[PDB]
């Protein structure tokens, strides 16, 4: 990894920087409170008796909470077909109200229940509008109507030309006499009553015998949401690097016990700038703390692939507890196994050095590490720095020092006073000789010589640096 | 009658603990050192718009001034709020109601047509209100609870903490106060900001205005 | 950027390498701060003792020297500067590589040599040397002959501790006259929190988190709204990074100031 | 599309130009601060004592 | 060289050289009266 | 860049707080030139004549 960093085949000794880890979070953890509000469609599709076809019942249902799986596993049902709306996926779905229209049809019947559809029923006293519709349910009720039901309790209107809109209702009986010219040249005759009775009889067949029906329409995005489907949960794990939907928003961390108080309405808490900090569930009132996962960048100390071929691998602020967790046991190749565990755990004040024994001596180092501490291959050993020699002189009331003999010495001290006059050409970098660059460049205005000033300036201001600082004499001297 | 409010109508904006944090924030207010209109309706219900929330106030320790009655037309073409006491419950209907002349109540009903809500809940004292409708919801506070310290006028410092929030959705901007048959003081609020000092316990100790002196 | 979202990545490995220099140039400022403390305290190669016995011919100097009851062997001075001024998104500090304590030691050592030996120890071997006769070499350098210190000793001695009794006393009581070092603190303390701020702006997007946006729409402009979250923390990490750059500079021409004068008083004359 | 794509690629190179200026000049103050006081260095330690 | 140009000293090796050589003949033999 | 119009301000409030440090960084230096010009000269504690 210090090879791919660097880019290069060879590297000098000191400490590298190559990537960064993290803690992968375990499980996930969902909580939603205990109450829900349930919804009585019980007392819909049980309903004791149902309204006729040309006179169905309407109820305004609201502010509910009903699980569709639980009606969609019921065999109960000759069929469940819906028109665009998924079965499986109406648990997840939120709607803005809904309606019911129940009644009682024949069996050939059925099928008139759909959109753009030609029926006496479906075009005469029920019609269905050219948008969407929830779905139509029906099932068998030959042991509540067709043996105990009444002979003429089930009517249809056999009024033709009279095409009603959709989600319209005519409980008005008015005897249909024309009372003019268009009926047989006389007035009085060709008296026909709106209604007719259903002809059925026990165990008749299938095209007669009369089907429970209901049909659900949904609105979506017309209102504030009122009803949800219910969803499950489960419990709760503590002390892991877990990600969870805990009590709606989401989170991901560490779980520890808190000794804060919250007040008695006060749903959470945080301390600074949008940063989640406590959290209280509904199941157990109790209040609790977020930690992050811990994290951080690794660093390689090697000293020096010509000497040797051995280096040393410190986490920074990693706690032992998770020097086995910051990189996975079965995960990687069994030589980062070697720099895993066992070794030597030296858990220091800037994180954790694995790798490298510890020694309770303590000399001048080359590499550091920090905290006062820095490591040095002799293997690598790390141990404390050392400010370096130590002595006392004997201060006294009347005693001096005086040297006897001298030294001469030279040093040397290397002072850079100068760099290269780069260049960058303007236009070129960017348009590589094309005149609809510089056509779309002329719009971003004068960005050109704004950059091209620069480094002209940097230059003259280099040339005059080593001007200044090496001319200083007006002669030559041999 | 005008009356000068020092410092009252602060309250709690959200559900979000913090501590020892100051947060400056910009909703809807009642300024500090504002005027309110006393009535001595004592031997008088005029009809006041509700201009987007108002604030509210008694002193009697008593069940004279009972319900809140809201809407905007009081008739039943649209619905109509009707949030009324019972000295144990406070009960809430929305449906249609019609105009009601000079109602009387205290421990009227014209008709309850394209009924459609319900709701069931459970010196003197100050219960300080304040009613705020956006987005469909509906919210009121409270605060039972005076200081006996100091006679006649409504000075000290006290948070707001909420009680109930109803998803009605639908419009009002009329309402009238419900007496029955035989001092409360109103104000208005608008959105100005204000920087809120939190205690270690999350409790609201000191509101400073923001637009109000150059000090401030 | 990213936040553990692996669409993110996907996105921002092809914008080309930016994150080398966004990280070299950090951790060459650090080296920096590093090589400029050791610069400006590590101006000594022995660490040196006081005698137990102590006549400094009259003067007192146990204010200033380190006390053994002390918990990290500190003087007085010391203590009260240290309680005069008190001041993770991504984001972390790294520890300095030299604490307290190696500090503590190296102005101890430098306080020793200066009183015992003068002006010696930083030009050769340290030789000892009584307080009174470096007294009168000192003054022998400011044109005052070395016959008035040795007849206005006691003067000289009881006018120096009242006025090391009388500095304590005011920096125990004056009032921001440490504002420098309290600025800097509060300079870095809002740049880390303007710069963590920066997190909750929606920057023309539809919401300022990644997944809500990634779960309520399909990439076709998704994918946009990607890009665009991208690039405005691209800009305010190149801000935050200019900035640190700047006050870096600053603070380095300052260290190497203070360290041309502490080589140039405290171990000799000026 | 082409001037959309270019776009694209103008804003991009001129962001990576800009930073590139931008740390050169910084690196160039910096050498100018050494190189003054090398200067100094020179003309004081060389022609005279110090 | 897309692009990007290094343009060439003012003062070549040469004259630094000389330069230092003065500089050091001047030091040798007068010391600090030359300055 | 706004130019006294309401859309503009309502278009920049969103980008965050880009101008509450585009306006410190120059009263910085505004604050720093006087210091500068008044430690090089105030170098006197009286006025002689
Ligand atoms: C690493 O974790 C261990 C165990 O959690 C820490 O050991 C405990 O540290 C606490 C202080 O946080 C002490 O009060 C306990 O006495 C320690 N021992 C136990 C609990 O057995 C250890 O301090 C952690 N290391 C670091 C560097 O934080
Ligand atoms: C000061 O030191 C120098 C060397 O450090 C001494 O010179 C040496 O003297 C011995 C004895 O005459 C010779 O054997 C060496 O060759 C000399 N060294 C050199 C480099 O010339 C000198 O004697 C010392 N001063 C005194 C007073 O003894
Ligand atoms: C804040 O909450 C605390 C938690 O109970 C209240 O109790 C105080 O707790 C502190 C901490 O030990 C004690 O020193 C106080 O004596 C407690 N006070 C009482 C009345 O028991 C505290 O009262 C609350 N309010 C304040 C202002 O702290
Ligand atoms: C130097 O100064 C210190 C402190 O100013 C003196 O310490 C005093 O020690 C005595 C004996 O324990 C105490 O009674 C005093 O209270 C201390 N002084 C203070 C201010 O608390 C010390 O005696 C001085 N030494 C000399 C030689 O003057
Ligand atoms: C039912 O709700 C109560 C309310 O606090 C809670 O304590 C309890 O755990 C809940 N029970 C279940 C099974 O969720
Ligand atoms: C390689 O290491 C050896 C032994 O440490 C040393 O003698 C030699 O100079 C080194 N060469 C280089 C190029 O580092
Ligand atoms: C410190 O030195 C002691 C010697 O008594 C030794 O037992 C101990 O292991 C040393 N501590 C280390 C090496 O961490
Ligand atoms: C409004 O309040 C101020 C301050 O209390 C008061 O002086 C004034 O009389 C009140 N009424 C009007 C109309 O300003
Ligand atoms: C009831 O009133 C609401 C609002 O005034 C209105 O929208 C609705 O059509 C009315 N009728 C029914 C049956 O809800
Ligand atoms: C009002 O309270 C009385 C008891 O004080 C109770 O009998 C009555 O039912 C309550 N009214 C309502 C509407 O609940
Ligand atoms: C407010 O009243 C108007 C009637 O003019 C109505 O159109 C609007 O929907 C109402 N607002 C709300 C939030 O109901």
């Amino acid at each position: 990894e210090t090879k791919c960093t660097l880019k290069s085949f060879t590297v000098e000794k000191g400490i590298y920087q190559t990537s960064n880890f993290r803690v992968q979070p375990t499980e996930s953890i969902v909580r939603f409170p205990n109450i829900t509000n349930l919804c009585p469609f019980g007392e819909v599709f049980n309903a004791t008796r149902f309204a006729s076809v040309y006179a169905w019942n309407r109820k305004r249902i609201s502010n509910c909470v009903a699980d569709y799986s639980v009606l969609y596993n019921s065999a109960s049902f000759s069929t469940f077909k819906c028109y665009g709306v998924s079965p499986t996926k109406l648990n997840d779905l939120c709607f803005t109200n809904v309606y019911a229209d129940s009644f009682v049809i024949r069996g050939d019947e059925v099928r008139q229940i759909a959109p753009g559809q030609t029926g006496k029923i479906a075009d005469y006293n029920y019609k269905l509008p050219d948008d969407f519709t929830g779905c139509v349910i029906a099932w068998n009720s030959n042991n509540l109507d067709s043996k105990v039901g009444g002979n003429y309790n089930y009517l249809y209107r056999l009024f033709r030309k009279s095409n009603l809109k959709p989600f319209e209702r005519d409980i008005s009986t008015e005897i249909y006499q024309a009372g003019s010219t268009p009926c047989n040249g006389v007035e009085g005759f060709n008296c026909y009553f709106p209604l007719q009775s259903y002809g059925f009889q026990p165990t008749n067949g299938v095209g007669y015998q009369p089907y429970r029906v209901v049909v659900l329409s949904f609105e979506l995005l017309h209102a504030p949401a009122t009803v949800c489907g219910p969803k499950k949960s489960t419990n709760l794990v503590k002390n892991k690097c877990v990600n969870f939907n805990f009590n709606g928003l989401t989170g991901t961390g560490v779980l520890t016990e808190s000794n804060k108080k919250f007040l008695p309405f006060q749903q959470f808490g945080r301390d600074i700038a949008d940063t989640t900090d406590a959290v209280r569930d509904p199941q157990t009132l109790e209040i609790l703390d977020i930690t992050p996962c811990s994290f951080g960048g690794v660093s390689v100390i090697t000293p020096g692939t010509n000497t040797s071929n051995q280096v040393a691998v410190l986490y920074q602020g990693v706690n032992c507890t998770e020097v086995p967790v910051a990189i996975h046991a079965d995960q990687l190749t069994p030589t980062w196994r070697v720099y895993s565990t066992g070794s030597n755990v030296f858990q220091t004040r800037a994180g954790c050095l694995i790798g490298a024994e510890h020694v309770n001596n303590s000399y001048e180092c080359d590499i550091p590490i920090g905290a006062g501490i820095c490591a040095s291959y002799q293997s690598i050993i790390a141990y404390t720095m050392s400010l370096g020699a130590e002595n006392s002189v004997a201060y006294s009331n009347n005693s001096i020092a005086i040297p006897t003999n001298f030294t001469i010495s030279v040093t040397t001290e290397i002072l850079p006073v100068s760099m290269t006059k780069t260049s960058v050409d303007c236009t070129m970098y960017i348009c590589g000789d094309s005149t609809e660059c510089s056509n779309l460049l002329l719009q971003y205005g004068s960005f050109c010589t704004q950059l091209n000033r620069a480094l002209t300036g940097i230059a003259v201001e280099q040339d005059k640096n080593t001007q200044e600082v090496f001319a200083q004499v007006k002669q030559i001297y041999k | 009658a005008y009356t000068n409010s020092f410092t009252r109508g602060v309250y709690y904006p959200d559900k979000v603990f913090r501590s020892s944090v100051l947060h400056s924030t910009q909703d809807l207010f009642l300024p500090f050192f504002s005027n309110v209109t006393w009535f001595h309706a004592i031997h008088d219900n005029p009809v006041l718009p509700f201009n987007d929330g108002v604030y509210f106030a008694s002193t009697e320790k008593s069940n004279i001034i009972r319900g809140w009655i809201f809407g905007t037309t009081l008739d039943s073409k649209t619905q109509s709020l009707l949030i009324v006491n019972n000295a144990t419950n406070v009960v809430i209907k929305v449906c249609e109601f019609q105009f009601c002349n000079d109602p009387f109540l205290g421990v009227v009903y014209s008709s309850a047509n394209n009924c459609t809500f319900e709701y069931v809940s459970q010196f003197k004292n100050l219960r300080e209100f304040v009613f705020k409708n956006i987005d469909g919801y509906f919210k009121i506070y409270s605060k039972h609870t005076p200081i006996n310290l100091v006679r006649d006028l409504p000075q000290g410092f006290s948070a707001l903490e909420p009680l109930v929030d109803l998803p009605i959705g639908i419009n009002i901007t009329r309402f009238q106060t419900l007496l029955a048959l035989h001092a409360y003081y109103v104000g208005y609020l608008q959105p100005r900001t204000f920087l809120l000092k939190y205690n270690e316990n999350g409790t609201i100790t000191d509101a400073v205005d923001c637009a109000l002196d150059p000090l401030s | 950027i990213c936040g553990d979202s692996t669409e993110c990545s996907n996105l921002l490995l092809q914008y080309g390498s930016f994150c080398t220099q966004l990280n070299r140039a950090l951790t060459g400022i650090a080296v920096e701060q590093d090589k400029n403390t050791q610069e400006v305290f590590a101006q000594v190669k022995q660490i040196y003792k006081t005698p137990p016995i102590k006549d400094f011919g009259g003067f007192n100097f146990s204010q200033i020297l380190p006390d053994p009851s002390k918990p990290s062997k500190r003087s007085f001075i010391e203590d009260l500067l240290f309680n005069k001024v008190t001041l993770f998104n991504g984001l972390t500090v790294l520890p300095p590589l030299l604490t307290d304590e190696m500090i503590a030691q190296y102005t101890s050592a430098l306080l020793a040599g200066t009183i015992t030996s003068g002006w010696t120890f930083g030009a050769g071997a340290a030789l000892q040397i009584p307080f009174a006769m470096q007294m009168a070499y000192r003054f022998n350098g400011i044109g005052v002959t070395q016959n008035v210190l040795y007849e206005n000793q006691k003067l000289i001695a009881n006018q120096f501790n009242s006025a090391i009794g009388k500095i304590q006393d005011s920096l125990s009581s004056t009032a921001s006259a440490l504002g420098k070092l309290q600025d800097v603190v509060n300079q870095n303390a809002q740049a880390l929190n303007t710069l963590v701020k920066q997190l909750s702006s929606n920057f023309g997007a539809i919401s300022s988190v990644l997944n809500d946006i990634l779960s309520r729409l399909d990439p076709p402009e998704a994918e946009v709204q990607i890009d665009r979250l991208i690039t405005g923390r691209l800009q305010s990490l190149q801000t935050y990074v200019t900035q640190q750059l700047i006050r870096a500079a600053e603070i380095r021409a300052s260290a190497n100031l203070a360290a041309t004068k502490m080589s140039e008083c405290v171990l000799g004359q000026s």
